[PDB]
DNA sequence: GCATGTGTTCTAATTAGAACGCATG
DNA sequence: GCATGTGTTCTAATTAGAACGCATG
C-alpha cells in the first residue's frame, strides 16, 4: 500500500492565510501553500506569521490556466471572495456581476482549470465561502456555477460570536453535526483580558465596521473593566474568531486595521471542522 | 460525406442565419440559461456547435452575465477529452463590452479577440477555436473609431455569418 | 532571620511595571507591588500583563506618610520620574523644579519615608533612573537630595539599541562591569521578524517621537523588507528593549500609544542585571 | 516637648537659611551680645557633612525672600527640607529640636500645596495687623503657633496684598515668642 | 568638536465612532 | 417573523511624519 503524500494547496483570497493556520493546527504536512492576495496588511502576515512558506502569486486575474498546470496538480482548493457588494450590510452593494462580486468567477474559473480531467480519479478537495446575508439571486448563481448547494456553518455554536456562512464544497462530511471540543472558547468571558468582566455569552457578526464589537441596536458595550465600559480588544477579538493571540500583530498595525483583516477573515474553528477529515488523505506530523 | 451539425444556441436567435445559409431540429436554443443546469445540456443531445452571443446595443441585462453564462454552458457541452470528431465554439460580442469585460472575456475564454468590421459602420467581436475565424487577416480597425461607432450609435452580421462560411467542410450540406 | 521572605517593593512612576516583570523573571517571590501610576494605559498594561497583583495607589502626590506607613515596611523602593521637563532634547524644558521635573522631589520625599529606622538593621534597597542628556545644574541637585553619586549604564551594552542611563541607588554591585548573557540580543537582526533585515547593528535611542526609531541625521530607515525600506515594528521595539513580544498588546493601543510607552521605560535586560544580586537577598520561588 | 526649668537651658544654636534672623532672635534675647548662630545663603553646595560639621542646632529656620528671587520659589522650600533631614538628632536626642518655613506671599496655590506636603501639616496665616498691613504663611514644629487663635484671613483678600507689595515688624516677629520658654533669654 | 536626544507642536492622512440601509432567513 | 448584517461614508479626535531646538559628554 503506498504511502500518504503531503497536501499541495492552491488558496484564492487567501486574507491572513487562514487555510494554512488550520492545516497546520490538524498536524497534516503541506509540500506547498500557493496563495492569491492584494492587500499589503495580508500578505504581510501571511509572510511573518508562517516564516515565508506561503508562495505569494497575486492577483487572481493574473492567474492563467497553464500556471494551474505547471504549478498543480492541486489537491485542495479553497477560497473566499469579497462580499462587499454581495452582502445585504451593504445599501451600495453592486450585485455578483459587478464590483467585486465579479471576483467570485475567478473562484470559479480557476476552479475548473484546476480539477484533474477525465480517467483521473485521484482525490481533489475544494471549498468556497460567502455570506449568508447576500441576495437571492446572487446564492443562486454561485451555486449553478460551482453546480453545488452550499452548507450553512454559524461560527456561534463553536466560538462566542454569531457568525452564519455558507460553504460550498466536496470536502468529507460538511453536513455533520458540529461537535464541541476541549480547546473551543464559546464564552465571550473566555476571549476576555484579565480582569475583564464579559457582559453577555455571544456578541453578534464582527465586521470591518467598528461599531460592530457593540452588541445590539443600542450600540451595548460588550465588557466592563475597572468602573467603565470597554470594546473588546484587538487580542481579544482575535481569541473570538479562533485566531492565534497577536496573530495579526504585525506591521505597526492599529485596531481599525486589524479588525479589517479579521472582518472579512474565517472563523478558525469552523474551518478546523471542515478541514479535519482531510487528515485521512494526507500526511501527517 | 461529413455528417451535420447539432447547434447549440445561446441568447441571441441564429435561426436565420443559419437557416438561411442552409446550415426537422438539429437546433437547440435556449434565452434564459439561469436554471439550466448540466443534465439539461446533456439531454439535449451532443452539439457539434455552441453558439452564444451579447445582445445588440441598445436592447437588459449585466454585459458580464452573457459572457458568464457562456463559459458555464460552454463546459457543459464539451465532448471526451479523447475528441470523437470536430468541435467549435463562438461568442460574439456587439460593442457592449467595455475595456474591462475585454479583459475578462479574453481570460476566460483564454484567447484573444478578433475583430470584425464593415464599412465604419457595424462591428463585432469574436472568440472562436475555428482555426479559419483566425486565419482570415480580418481587415484591420482602429479602437478609437469603434467607440465612436457605438457613440453614434446610442443616438438610435453579413461577414460575421460568413464566419459560419467555414464551418460547412466540417459539415453538411445543403 | 529564620529564611529568606518575599520582596516588598515601593514602585513609584511604574510605567509598565519593568521592575515586576523583572523581578519574576528572576524568580524572586514578591509579597506585595506597591505602584504609583497616572497614566491609564501604563496602568492597564500592568493590570493585565501582572494578574492584578499590582496595587495601584493613584498619583505620587496623593501618597502621604502615613500611606507608606501602613503600606508598608518596604523592603525596595524604584523609582523613574518623567524627564520630558529634564531632557536637553525638549527645547521648552521647564527644569527640575517646574513642570513635571519637580515630580523628582516626590520620590525623594517618599524615599525618605520608607527608610527604616535608626538603629534598623534589616536590608533596605532604593533605585533611582534618569536620563543623561540633562543639565549640569540638574544631575548636580539629583546627586545632591539623592546624597549619591549615579552611575551611567548605556543599555547599547546589553541590548541592541543606544539608551545612556543615570542610575542613583545602593543595590550590591551597581558598579561592576556589564556582562552580556546568554538571553540578550545584542544587535538588531536579532530583533526583527522574520523576513526582515537590519541596516545597523545598535539603533538610535528610542525616544517617544514617532521618528527617533529612524537613524542618524539623515533619518535613515532601520530595516530592509522586500527590497523597501521600513521602520521598526511594535513587536520589534519590544524586542530590542527587552520586553516579551506583544507586552504592549494591550487595549487598542496604536503604535504612537505603544512607543509612547516604550520611549519612556526601562532597559529590561539593564534592570534584570541590577536586580540580580537581590535573589540572594530574598526568597526565589 | 516638655518645659525645662530655667538653670538647666542652654543658648539656642540656629541654623538660619536663607535669611539672617540674627537681628530678630538678638532684639528677642536667644543670642548673647556677644559672638552661635549660622547663616548660610549658597546651599545648592551644602552637602550633609557640612551641616553635621557646622554643630549641632536647635532651630532650623526657612523662609522664601520678599523683592526679587535668584532661584525659583519652589527651590527654597526642597533644599530646606533637604537641609532639616540633614541637623534631625537621633532619636534618643535630648534638647527640644525645632524648626521653621516663613513664607512672604510669594508661593502660588500649587507651590503651597507642595510646601504642607513635604512638612506634613498646613500652613498657619499671621497678620499684623486699621487694615491688614503685613501677613506670612508659617510651617513650624512648634505647639504654640499652630494653637493660637489668629486672625481670619480671606484668600481673596490675600492675593490683594500679593498685588500692591509686588507693586512696590512687630507682631510677625512673633514666630519666635514661644521659643522663650525653652531656651536661654539674655537682657 | 559635533552628533545626539525617557520632547513638543506643526501638517495631511487615518482612526474610531456613528449614521444609514433594507432584503433575507 | 422581524432584526440582523465579511459595508460605505462622514466627522472630530489621533496618528505618523517632520521641523524645531541647543546644552552636553
Ligand atoms: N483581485 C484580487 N485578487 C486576489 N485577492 C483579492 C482580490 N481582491 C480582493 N482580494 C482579497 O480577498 C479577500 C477576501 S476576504 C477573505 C479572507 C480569508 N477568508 C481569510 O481567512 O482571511 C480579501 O483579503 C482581499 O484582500
Ligand atoms: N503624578 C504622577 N504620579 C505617578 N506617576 C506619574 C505621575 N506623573 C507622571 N507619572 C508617570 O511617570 C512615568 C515616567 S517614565 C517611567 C517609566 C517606568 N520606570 C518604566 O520602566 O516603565 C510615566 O509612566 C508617567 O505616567
Amino acid at each position: 500500500a503506498e504511502k500518504r503524500k503531503p497536501i499541495r494547496v492552491l488558496s484564492l483570497f487567501d486574507g491572513i492565510a487562514t487555510g494554512l493556520l488550520v492545516l497546520k493546527d490538524l498536524g497534516i504536512q503541506v509540500d506547498r501553500y500557493i496563495a492569491s492576495e492584494v492587500c499589503e496588511d495580508s500578505i504581510t502576515v501571511g509572510m511573518v506569521r508562517h516564516q515565508g512558506k506561503i508562495m505569494y502569486v497575486g492577483d487572481v486575474r493574473s492567474v492563467t490556466q497553464k500556471h494551474i498546470q505547471e504549478w498543480g496538480p492541486f489537491d485542495l482548493v479553497i477560497g473566499g471572495s469579497p462580499c462587499n457588494d454581495l452582502s445585504i450590510v451593504n445599501p451600495a452593494r453592486k450585485g455578483l456581476y459587478e464590483g467585486t462580486g465579479r471576483l467570485f468567477f475567478e473562484f470559479y474559473r480557476l476552479l475548473h482549470d484546476a480539477r484533474p480531467k477525465e480517467g483521473d480519479d485521484r482525490p481533489f478537495f475544494w471549498l468556497f465561502e460567502n455570506v449568508v446575508a447576500m441576495g437571492v439571486s446572487d446564492k443562486r448563481d454561485i451555486s449553478r456555477f460551482l453546480e453545488s448547494n452550499p452548507v450553512m456553518i454559524d461560527a456561534k455554536e463553536v466560538s462566542a460570536a454569531h457568525r452564519a456562512r455558507y460553504f460550498w464544497g466536496n470536502l468529507p462530511g460538511m453536513n455533520r453535526p458540529l461537535a464541541s471540543t476541549v480547546n473551543d472558547k464559546l464564552e465571550l468571558q473566555e476571549c476576555l483580558e484579565h480582569g475583564r468582566i464579559a457582559k453577555f455569552s455571544k456578541v453578534r457578526t464582527i465586521t470591518t465596521a467598528s461599531n460592530s464589537i457593540k452588541q445590539g441596536k443600542d450600540q451595548h458595550f460588550p465588557v466592563f473593566m475597572n468602573e467603565k465600559e470597554d470594546i473588546l480588544w484587538c487580542t481579544e477579538m482575535e481569541r473570538v474568531f479562533g485566531f492565534p493571540v497577536h496573530y495579526t500583530d504585525v506591521s505597526n498595525m492599529s485596531r481599525l486595521a486589524r479588525q479589517r483583516l479579521l472582518g472579512r477573515s474565517w472563523s478558525v474553528p469552523v474551518i478546523r471542522h471542515l478541514f479535519a477529515p482531510l487528515k485521512e488523505y494526507f500526511a501527517c506530523v | 460525406r461529413r455528417q451535420p451539425v447539432r447547434v447549440l444556441s445561446l441568447f441571441e436567435d441564429i435561426k436565420k442565419e443559419l437557416t438561411s445559409l442552409g446550415f426537422p431540429g438539429q437546433l437547440k436554443h435556449v434565452v434564459d440559461v439561469t436554471d439550466t443546469v448540466r443534465k439539461d445540456v446533456e439531454e439535449w443531445g451532443p452539439f457539434d456547435l455552441v453558439y452564444g452571443a451579447t445582445p445588440p446595443l441598445g436592447h437588459d441585462r449585466p454585459p458580464s452575465w452573457y459572457l458568464f453564462q457562456f463559459h458555464r454552458l460552454l463546459q457543459y457541452a464539451r465532448p471526451k477529452p479523447g475528441s470523437p470528431r470536430p468541435f467549435f465554439w463562438m461568442f460574439v460580442d456587439n460593442l457592449v463590452l467595455n475595456k474591462e469585460d475585454l479583459d475578462v472575456a479574453s481570460r476566460f475564454l483564454e484567447m484573444e479577440p478578433v475583430t470584425i468590421p464593415d464599412v465604419l459602420q457595424n462591428a463585432v467581436r469574436v472568440w472562436s477555436n475555428i482555426p479559419a475565424i483566425r486565419s482570415r487577416h480580418w481587415a484591420l480597425v482602429s479602437e478609437e473609431e469603434l467607440s465612436l461607432l457605438a457613440q453614434n450609435k446610442q443616438s438610435s452580421t453579413k461577414l460575421v455569418k460568413n464566419c459560419f462560411l467555414p464551418l460547412r467542410e466540417y459539415f453538411k450540406y445543403f
